[PDB]
C-alpha cells in the first residue's frame, strides 16, 4: 500500500537513513534536524518516484557530509 | 507448574515471600553503585550495523544521482548545505584535488547529482578567490587546496 | 605590524572587509552541517590519563586502609554501598571465591578497610542464604560463588 | 594554607578523585553524586589528617565499585 | 448607534456624555455649560476608541491563535499520515518474516488481547495481558493455562475491571456478563 | 546455553573468554600456576557479569513499571474522554432547548462540515472566515457573492483552496466542484 | 429572568466544556473566551448574550477534531 | 545486488523500522522504556543467530502493541 | 414524573466546579484534584444515588470554604 | 498602486500605538459581580434539586456548622465538622451519635478552641457555659 | 512524660483541620484599597515636587492629551500623543511646533480616528469640525 | 535652601514603580523592563536635571495607563 | 482585647457582634432578642477563629521559609570554604609551576588587568582585556604595544566605560582623570 | 610547524600520517601507482582536517561571545548592586526620621550582628529567634532569663550553639564564653 | 496624618528593597511581606502601623549577608 | 614514589583542579564556555610537548581569570 517495489525500497531506506542520522547525533543542531524530518517525511507521503528519489539525494548528503570520505570509504565494503 | 522450577528446593507458603525478599534486596546491593556509563565499544559496532544495512540499501537502489554523490564523496568531494532541487538555488562543494576538480568541472559549469550547475565562486583554503582560470593541470600545485566552490542548480 | 602578517598581499581599505567577509562565509560553510558526535578514541585517552594521574596519587599517599581496598578490588573483592565509617554501620561485599573469602573473613568476622566488620549474613549467586560453616575449602566448590557478605562496623 | 605535606596530597587526591567518577558519568545517579561531593568537600575542609583519610576510603569506595577489577587491575601498570 | 461596545466601562461614560451635551443643547443652556459639557464628550470619546482599540487587540490575538491551532491540526493530520505509512510499512515486512510467535501477538492484539509489560523470555518470567472479552479469553485460555507468543504460561492470577481478583472458576460463558471486563491476565512463562 | 540470554551483556563475551580459555588449560594439561590464574580470572569474569545481570533486570523492572504507567494514564485518558462526552452532550442538550435560530444556524452548518477559523465577529463588516468541506455545503449558503450564517449575511471578500491558492466564485460550480481541492476556506465581511 | 437564567448557564456549561477541551494552553484565546463568558453572565439583555454566546460557541465549533457534531446531535 | 543472510538481514531492517515507529509514536518521553526498546533494538542488530533475534524482537513487539488504540493492528 | 432530575445534578456539578474554579480553589492542587474527582464521578454516575452522594462530597467543599456569614447572605434572593 | 496596503498599515501602526501601553488590567471589579452572578445561579439549582443531604448540609453551614474536609460517602470514613455553639450541638448530636447530611456518624473526638479533648458527658445544658466554643467534632459515618 | 509533645500535636491537628479548605481568596477587595493608598500617596508626592514638566504631563494627561509611548529625551526622539479635541490642539501646538513636558517637539504626522493622515492646514478653527476627532500626533524632540 | 530635591525625586520614582507594579504593568515584559530601567537611571543620577528628566519618561507610562477619566478624581485630594 | 488581629476582615464581624449582645443585655431586652444576638455573637467567634488558624498558618510558612534561607546560606559559607580551599590549592600549584606568561597574567590580573576573551595563541588572533586604571595601563602599554603573557599585542582600539573609542594620544599621566575607566583594549597577538 | 597548534584535532594525526606515508614513499622511490595513491588520500586528509579547523575556530568564537555576555551579565549585576546600595540608603535614612524606638532598636541590634532568625511576633508569648555573634552583644539585651528586644521583654525559652546543641543560661558567663561555640540562636516567648 | 503618611511611605520602600534582594523568590514569605505592607498601608492606627513596621523590616534584617547595617549606618 | 616527567605531571594535575575550580564557579551554566574549557583541559591532558601544555594552560587560566571578582587573586 505503499506503492511499487522501487518505491517501498525508497521509502524504507529513507527511514534507515533517518535513524543512522539520529545515530550520529544530529539531532543536536535543531535547524538542521528539523530539515532533516521535513525530508524524511516528504519521502514517505511521496506518490510519484522521482520525487521521492530527489528528496533522498537532499537527506542522503547531511549524512555524506558528516561521515566524510575516509569512513565512507571504508564503509564500501 | 513452573512456580516450583524457581519457588521450589524446600517449601512451605511465606517461605517464598523470604526468598523473593532476597533476591530483590541481592539485586538492589548490586545495582546501587553500578557503572553509569555507556560501552563506547558496542555503540561503534551498532552504527557499522546501521550504516552496511544504509549503504547496502542504497547499493539496491542503483539511483544515478545518489551515486553520483556516493562516489564524489568517496573522492573528498561533499556537499557543505543540503543539495537543493529548485532552479538557481545555491550549493556549496569542497573539493579537494584537481583530478576531483576536472572530474566534475567543465568551464563555470559543475555537474553533480544528475544535474547541472553554474559555478558563481571559488575560494582556496585561504578563503580567497579564485579565478577559472587559475585552476587548470600546470597551475594546480600553485593553488591552496582544497576549493569550496559555490554554484547555482541549472534550469 | 602584524595587521599585515595576515592582512597583507596586495592592499587598501575595504579591501579588507571583503576578506574578513570572505573568511566568515568560507567558515559558515565548513560549519553549517559538520559532525556533532564526540570521538569515542580520544575520549578513552582522556579517561586513561585521568586515572593514572589518580592511582599514581593513591599510590603515593601510601594509605593502608586506601591500599587494601585497592588491592581487594583487584582481587574481584568490591563494596557495593560506600564504605561507611560509624560503628555498627552496615556494608556489603562481592566476594568472588573462596581464596579471597579466607584471605579476608575468619569465623563471622570481616577484615576490611584497616577495620573488623561483623558478618550478619551472606548469600550466594542465587540469592539464598549461606550459613558460615557451609564456607571452607572443601565444600567451596559447591557454593554458587560469587557471594555477597553483608557486615556491620565493629567498635 | 591547606595543612602539612601529606594534607596537601590527600586533598588534592580527592580532587582528581571527584573529576575521574564525574567523568565516568556518575553524576547520572543524583542520590550517589550529592554523597561523593559531601565527601569530596568533607575532606577538603578537613583539618585533621585522619579524617581526610576516612572520608577518601568512603569516596574512594565509589570509582572502585564502578570500575571493577578487570579495569582497576590493568590500570595498575 | 455603536453596539457589542456596551461591554466597555468606557462606552458608559462615552453615551451618558453624549446624552447630557445634547439634553444642554436642547433646553438651550449658555455656552458656559455647553462648552463644559462638550470637553466632557471629547475626552470619553477619546478613552472609548483607545477601549475600542485594546478590544480590537484582544480579538486578534485570538483569531491569530486560532489560525495556529489550525495549522498545528493540519501538522498532526501529516504526521498522522505519516505515522500510517511507516506502519504499513512496518507490517508488511512482519508479515514476509512469517514467524509465528510474531504473527501469534500480532493476531492477538487485532483482538485487543495485548501486553501490559514486556513479553519475557525466560521461565518463570512474569507477563500480564490484557483480555477485553470472554471470546477472546477462551480463544487463548485453557483451565490454568496462558497460551501466547507460542509459549505456555502459567496464570497467578486474574483481576476484573476494578482491580478486583477474579477466580478462574468465575469465567465461563454463562457467568461472563457479570465479570467487570477487561480482565487482566498474569502469569509466568513455562517450559 | 540458558546464560546465553545475557549473550548480549558486554561483559558476557569476556566471561565466556575465561572459561573457554581455562577449559582449554584444563584439556591441554597445563600447570597448575596457570591453571589457577586462568580460574582466578574466570571467577572474577563470572562475579562482575552476575552484577550486569542484575543491572539488566533493574533496567527491566523499570521499562516495565513505565509501560504500566503508560496504561494508567492511558485508562485515565479514556476516564477523561467519556466526562467531555457527557458535558458535550449536557452543552448540545441545553443548546437545542435554548432554541435560538442563529445558534442552531451555526451548529447545523458545523454538522454539514462547515465550520468557522476565526471567532465569529458582529462587528458591521467585520472578517469571518469558514471552512466549506464540499460544494453540496457550499450550495446550501452561497448565493453569489454573498454569504448567509450564524442569522446573517456576509460578503465574500475571497475565497482560498486547500493548496492556498485563490479561486474565482465563477469557477466553483457542480460540474467543476470536482477539479478543485477542497476544502475551500470563505473569508467574508458583515453586511 | 428565565429565558436570561438558561443562556448564562449555558456559557457556564459551554467555557467548561472549552478548559475540558484544553483551550487554556492558549493564553490569547482562553482570555476571549472568558471575556465573552464574563460579559454573557453580566448582560441584562437577552439580545446582548445570545449575541456573545455565537461567538463563544464557534470557539468550540472550529475544533473539528473535538467536536463532530453529527455524532453527538445522534 | 548480493544476498546477505536474508532472513537475518530483513528481522535486523525490520527492527529499525520498529524502533522508528516507536520514537514516531513518541516512546521517547518515557526514558526509562525508550532506553530498553532501544536496548533490544541494538541487541538485534548485533545478534549472530536468528532466533536470539527474533525473540528479542517479540519484546520489542510486544512494546508497540500495548499501546492499544494509538496503533490500531486491525486497520491494518 | 421523572422529568430527569440526574440531568439537574450533572448540571449542577459542572456549575459548582466553575464557581470552585472562581474561589481560587485551583491554588490548592490536592485539594482540587479531589474536586475534579468529585465532579467527574457525577457527570458519569449511572445511579442517581451517586450523583447526589459525590455531589454531597463536592458541595461540602465550598460550604467549608464560604463560611457561615457569606452562604447566608445568597440564600437571601 | 496598493493604496489598501498603505491604509491598512495604518490602521495598524495607529492601533500600536494606542495599544502598546493601555491598561489592560481589571478596575472597579466586576470579577466580583461574575463571582456574584455564578453563586446565585448555583444556590438557584441547588434550591431546585430539593435533596435533604444538600439542604441539610447548606441549612447547617449557615449556622456556623461547616465540615473541615470533603465530606465521606465509605462506611468508617473520617469527617470533621465544627460547632460554634450548644445550640448546634443539641440540634445535631444526640448521645455518640452525630447527624449531619442525612446520615448518622459515630463520634470519635471532640476538641476545644483551646484545642484539648472534650469529653462527650461534660456537654450538657447545665456545663456547656464552662466549655471553649467553638468545637472541632470528629466522627465516622455509620452505615 | 511527653505531656506537651502530645497537647502540641493536637494544635497542630486541629489547625490542619481548620486550614486545610479555608478560603485564602481575597475578597471585597481591599487589593483597590491598596492601590488608592499608594496613588493618593504617589500624587501627594508629585505634587510636592513642584516640577514644571511633570505638572505640564499631569495636567495635559487630566484633559485627555496622553502620550501613546514613554516620553523621550535625546534630540530627534520620537514621541506620540492624543489630541482629543481642537482645544487640546490650540492649547499646545503652534505651527509646526508642538509644546509638552517643558520641550518643542517638531510635529511630525497627524492620524484621523480613521487612521488617515491630516495635514496641518486643515486643523483650524473654521475647518476643525469636520475632522475626525481624536487626532495621534507624532513628533520629533527639538533641541 | 536646597534641601535635597534630589532625594525627593528618588524616593518617589520607588513609590511609581510600586504603582505600576500594582497595576499589572509586569505583564508587559519589553514595557516593565524599560520601566525598570527608567527607575535606576535615577536612583543612580548624579544631576537632578537627570533624575526629573528620566521621572518623566517614568511617569508617562503611568499617565498613559490611568486615562483621562481616573487621573481626574485622584487629583481630587 | 484580642489585638493585632484587627487586620483580619472576620475581626470586624466579632467585635460588633460582642458590642451588640452586650449593649442589649444592658438596655435589658427580652430572651427573644438576645438570644438571637447570641448566636449571631457564636457564629461570628466561630469564623474570626478560623481566620486566625489561617494567619498563624501563613505566618508558620513564612517563618519556614526564613529558616530555609538561613540553611541555604549557612550551605553557600560551606561552599565558599570549600571554593576557597580549591583556589588556594589551584593557585600554589600554579606558583610551583613557574612558569612566565601563567605568572604575568596572574600578576596582571591581581591589579585589575583581565582577559574579556580566551588568550589566543596564534598570531594576528584578537585578545580583549580590561584596564582598571592608568597606572595598570602604563605598565603594561608602551605606545601601540601591550605587553602580557609573555607575548607582543598590537593594538586595535581602545574604549571607555562607556563603549566610546579612545585615541591613544588621550591615554596619559595629565589627561587620566578625564576618561571613563576602566578601558577595554582591543590588540592582535604579535611576532 | 604553525600548523601544530592543531595537533590536538583527531584529524589532525591522520593527516600527519598521510604526508609522512607519502614523504616516505617519494623518499623510497616507489612507483607512479602508490604515489598517487598516497597523495591522493593526503588531500582528502587535509580536507577534513580543514573543515575541522574550521569547526575549533567556530567552538572557540562561541565561547568567546558567552565569556562577553558574562562579562555585561557582571557588569549589570553591579549596576543593580549600586541601585540596590540607593534604595537601602534611602530606606534607612527614611527609618531614621520615622524615630520610633522600637525599629531604631532591632537596627542598632542588627548593626552589632544581633539580628533575627524569624519574623518578630506581636502576640503574647510568641516565638521569637534570634542569633548573637558573641557574648558582647549578648549581654547588651540578655539579663537573666528575660531577653530585651524591639522595646518589648521576651522569655528565654531555649538557648543553642553554632552546633545546635543546649547550652545553659549558667554556662554563659564572661570567662566561659570562650569555650562555647558562636554564634548562639536564642529563642523566647513575648511577655 | 503626617506621622502615618511617613510610615506608609516607608513601607512602600522597604517593600521594594525586599523586592530587590529578590524574596520574592519564596512564595510563602513574599506573601506575608505584601500582607505586612498591605495592612501598613490600611492602618488609620499609628500603632497598628509601626507594630507591622517591625515585623517587615525584621524580614529584611535577618537577611544578614544582604543587610550589614553599620556600613549603611556609616 | 616514581618521578614520571615531574613537570609536565605537575601541569596536568594543575589543568584538573583548574578545571574543577571553574566547575566549583558554576562556568558549567554555559555551556559553549564549559565545552571550551573542558576541550582545553582534555588537550592538556593529552599533550605530548611541555610547552604545548603550557600554552593550552594559559588560555584555560584566563576563563577563570576573566571572572573579576568571584575569585579575587589578591587576597591570595
Amino acid at each position: 500500500p505503499l506503492g511499487s517495489s522501487k518505491m517501498s525500497d525508497v521509502k524504507c531506506t529513507s527511514v534507515v537513513l533517518l535513524s543512522v542520522l539520529q545515530q550520529l547525533r544530529v539531532e543536536s543542531s535543531s535547524k538542521l534536524w528539523a530539515q532533516c524530518v521535513q525530508l524524511h517525511n516528504d519521502i514517505l507521503l511521496a506518490k510519484d518516484t522521482t520525487e521521492a528519489f530527489e528528496k533522498m539525494v537532499s537527506l542522503l548528503s547531511v549524512l555524506l557530509s558528516m561521515q566524510g570520505a575516509v569512513d565512507i570509504n571504508r564503509l564500501c565494503e | 507448574l513452573k512456580k516450583s522450577l524457581n519457588v521450589a528446593k524446600s517449601e512451605f507458603d511465606r517461605d517464598a515471600a523470604m526468598q523473593r525478599k532476597l533476591e530483590k534486596m541481592a539485586d538492589q546491593a548490586m545495582t546501587q553503585m553500578y557503572k553509569q556509563a555507556r560501552s563506547e565499544d558496542k555503540r561503534a559496532k551498532v552504527t557499522s550495523a546501521m550504516q552496511t544495512m544504509l549503504f547496502t540499501m542504497l547499493r539496491k537502489l542503483d539511483n544515478d544521482a545518489l551515486n553520483n554523490i556516493i562516489n564524489n564523496a568517496r573522492d573528498g568531494c561533499v556537499p557543505l548545505n543540503i543539495i537543493p532541487l529548485t532552479t538557481a538555488a545555491k550549493l556549496m562543494v569542497v573539493v579537494p584535488d584537481y583530478g576531483t576538480y576536472k572530474n566534475t568541472c567543465d568551464g563555470n559549469t559543475f555537474t553533480y547529482a544528475s544535474a547541472l550547475w553554474e559555478i558563481q565562486q571559488v575560494v582556496d583554503a585561504d578563503s580567497k578567490i579564485v579565478q577559472l582560470s587559475e585552476i587548470n593541470m600546470d597551475n594546480s600545485p600553485n593553488l591552496a587546496w582544497p576549493l569550496i566552490v559555490t554554484a547555482l542548480r541549472a534550469n
